[PDB]
């Protein structure tokens, strides 16, 4: 049956999104990230709040707190990994902090 | 015990009995063919054997390997038939080698045959005296210029089957188009390549999500359109 | 509580101080064809190894929304599960005198989610200290000619920065739509009481359109905070197939 | 370790791709084939009219 070959290399109509549905189950950016400097407890504390985006099979969060240098560069103050949607920072020196 | 009439049981115990005639029927109606009736012998008048008013044309045919065993492999009988004059050949090129057809075998004592078969008639003629067995054609094992051998199998034969059979897939529908589970009854929309068509004879589903959307049948889509990302 | 569908819904415990709530939405597939269903009810749903309802009816776990589906050929999709969302940001303040309105008038929407909130909620007094503020807002639909209230929301809290919430609703009439959200509290006339409101954005939800024709799905929608960082292992004490048994 | 499994039960939430759909025949406590599992933010307010966020 030499005429079989023509049928074989006629693959069906795959739907689309060949690149992988442009997600790669990569989590979206966290939303509503608000920092709050308060002293109602008698000392300076920073409360950080955020909302979980739509993820797959579960989620965790990575926090990176850095402080601005005098020359415009940055210094790594702290790093953390959590599962909660809130965090608390205490005993922070004066400066401009980016979380 | 088999449900066979008292006359056959009476004949089985006799010391001197009549010849046991085996009549065969090939039923290809379910596979798009016709029904053929065969007997290994003619009658005393040189005519095809008439059983229950139906003529069974003479043709060299012989079956072997018939047994009833529950333990072990399912029994696979064999049926050898004459291929002189290229008759079975003509069936092999028209019915896809007869595969999927039915073979019906009747055992009848010659004393119960129809009266037309005998010159002097049959006073004990009884059309209700027969033993029937049904099988299916599995493979035309050999076909030559002389003969043809067929492998038979019980209709159940759980050989290639699996259980459970329905498979969980994404981007593909496992239902049968316009079937019960698919539940589609609309007009012609597109072919298997999603190209729109108003031709009913060219209306098929691509089994993809786009093919289902073409018919607005996404509710009845047989796939699971989220599992592709949880399996990583 | 029925055959072919169920609702469960043990209520959620009231929160104390604002805060968000992580939600775990699962859909579990079991069996084929019409099945009888749960052995008892909501006591047959085990979230890790514990039934939702104690043997006396007490709720072991609060915040569960099991929605059982049998294997009937003619089913309906499990409600409350989203598939895609379209978020449009319209962050503006909502004053007492002026409502907002946006006239979404889409075509393929299923549910509407409102992202409202307050920029601050402190009630400062002379010499210092702070107190809650009691903000109230109202979300209304066009409903032809009469703006019928859909969801009135009251917020109590201290806060210092922006806080955002969300509210979902359905039953949407056809779509020459007009939505609205307006303020109830009078205004922040003084400087020591800041209770400004805000309508950040709204989202259009399309939900799950695939009513899986012959499987038996469950769906949970349990809050994931009560359980630890470990994953939730759902178990079900179901009954089996509806057989073709001799009459 | 030493656990014995059978061919007629499962208390696990197995992967549901290319894995067929199970069949349950009467009673039994069962696992599942997870079809969807997403973690999001719960929206306050369930039904009715009145919604209170903070108490
Ligand atoms: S994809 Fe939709 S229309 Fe096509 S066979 Fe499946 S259910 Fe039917």
């Amino acid at each position: 049956v030499p005429e079989k070959e023509a049928i074989v290399d006629n693959g069906a109509h795959f739907d689309g999104e060949q690149s992988g549905t442009v997600n790669g189950v990569t989590p979206p950016a966290v939303q509503h990230l608000t920092a709050e400097v308060t002293a109602d407890s008698g000392e300076y504390q920073v409360l950080a709040r955020w909302d979980t985006p739509k993820v797959v099979k579960g989620v965790s969060f990575l926090l990176r707190l850095t402080v601005t240098a005098d020359d415009g560069s940055e210094r790594l103050v702290s790093t953390a990994r959590t599962t909660e949607t809130t965090y608390r920072f205490t005993q922070l020196a004066l400066g401009n902090y980016r979380l | 015990m088999q449900d066979i009439r008292q006359e056959t049981l009476n004949e089985c115990t006799r010391a001197e009995q009549s010849a046991s005639v085996v009549l065969w029927e090939i039923d290809l109606t379910e596979v798009g063919g016709e029904r053929y009736f065969f007997c290994n012998e003619q009658n005393e008048k040189g005519e095809p054997v008439t059983w229950q008013g139906r003529q069974y044309q003479p043709y060299p045919i012989q079956g072997s390997g018939f047994e009833l065993n529950g333990k072990g492999t399912s029994t696979r009988p064999t049926l050898t038939v004459s291929n002189l004059y290229g008759m079975v050949t003509g069936m092999a090129e028209d019915m896809q080698s007869l595969v999927g057809g039915t073979v019906v075998r009747r055992k009848v004592y010659a004393r119960f045959l129809d009266a037309v078969n005998f010159v002097n008639g049959n006073s004990y003629a009884d059309p209700e005296q027969e033993v029937i067995s049904r099988w299916r054609i599995e493979q035309c094992s050999e076909l030559s210029a002389v003969s043809a051998s067929f492998v038979l199998s019980t209709p159940t034969e759980t050989d290639g089957a699996v259980f459970p059979g329905r498979i969980m897939l994404a981007n593909t529908c496992t239902w049968t188009y316009r079937g019960d589970e698919c539940g589609y009854s609309g007009p012609a929309v597109a072919d298997e390549y999603d190209q729109p068509t108003s031709d009913i004879t060219k209306d098929k589903c691509s089994k993809c999500l786009s093919g289902c959307k073409f018919r607005n049948n996404v509710g009845n889509f047989g796939g699971f359109l989220s599992i592709n990302k949880l399996s990583q | 509580m029925g055959k072919g569908s169920s609702k469960g819904h043990t209520p959620r415990e009231a929160k104390d101080n604002l805060k968000s709530t992580q939600l775990l939405s699962v859909i579990d597939a079991i069996s084929e064809g019409p099945i009888e269903g749960p052995v008892d009810g909501l006591k047959s749903v085990l979230l890790n190894s514990t039934p939702v309802l104690d043997t006396e009816g007490n709720t072991n776990i609060s915040g569960v929304t099991v929605v059982f589906r049998a294997g009937e050929q003619e089913q309906t999709p499990p409600e409350g599960f989203e598939s895609s969302g379209s978020e449009t940001v319209l962050g503006t303040e909502v004053k007492y005198d002026t409502p907002i309105t946006r006239t979404i008038t889409s075509a393929n929407i299923d549910r509407l989610r409102f992202t409202f909130g307050v920029q601050a909620l402190v009630e400062t007094t002379s010499k210092g200290d702070r107190n809650p503020s009691e903000v109230r807002l109202l979300v209304q639909i066009q409903r032809n000619g009469g703006w019928v209230t859909e969801k009135d929301i009251t917020i109590k809290g201290k806060t210092t920065s922006q806080y955002l919430a969300s509210v979902v609703m359905g039953n949407l009439p056809p779509r020459p739509f007009n939505i609205r959200m307006r303020r109830m509290t009078p205004d922040s006339t003084t400087d020591q009481l800041q209770n400004k409101t805000l309508w950040s954005s709204y989202t259009e939800i399309i939900d799950v359109k695939q009513c899986y024709p012959n499987t038996a799905l469950v769906g949970v929608q349990v809050d994931s905070e009560q359980f630890g960082s470990q994953q939730v292992s759902r178990n079900y004490h179901l009954r089996g197939r509806i057989l073709q048994v001799p009459s | 370790n030493g656990k014995q499994n059978t061919y007629f039960s499962s208390l696990d939430n197995m992967v549901a791709q290319g894995n067929v759909l199970p069949v349950l025949y009467g009673e039994m406590r069962v696992g599942s084939r997870v079809v969807s599992q997403e973690i999001s933010t719960a929206d306050e307010g369930d039904g009715g009219q009145v919604v209170v966020i903070g108490r």
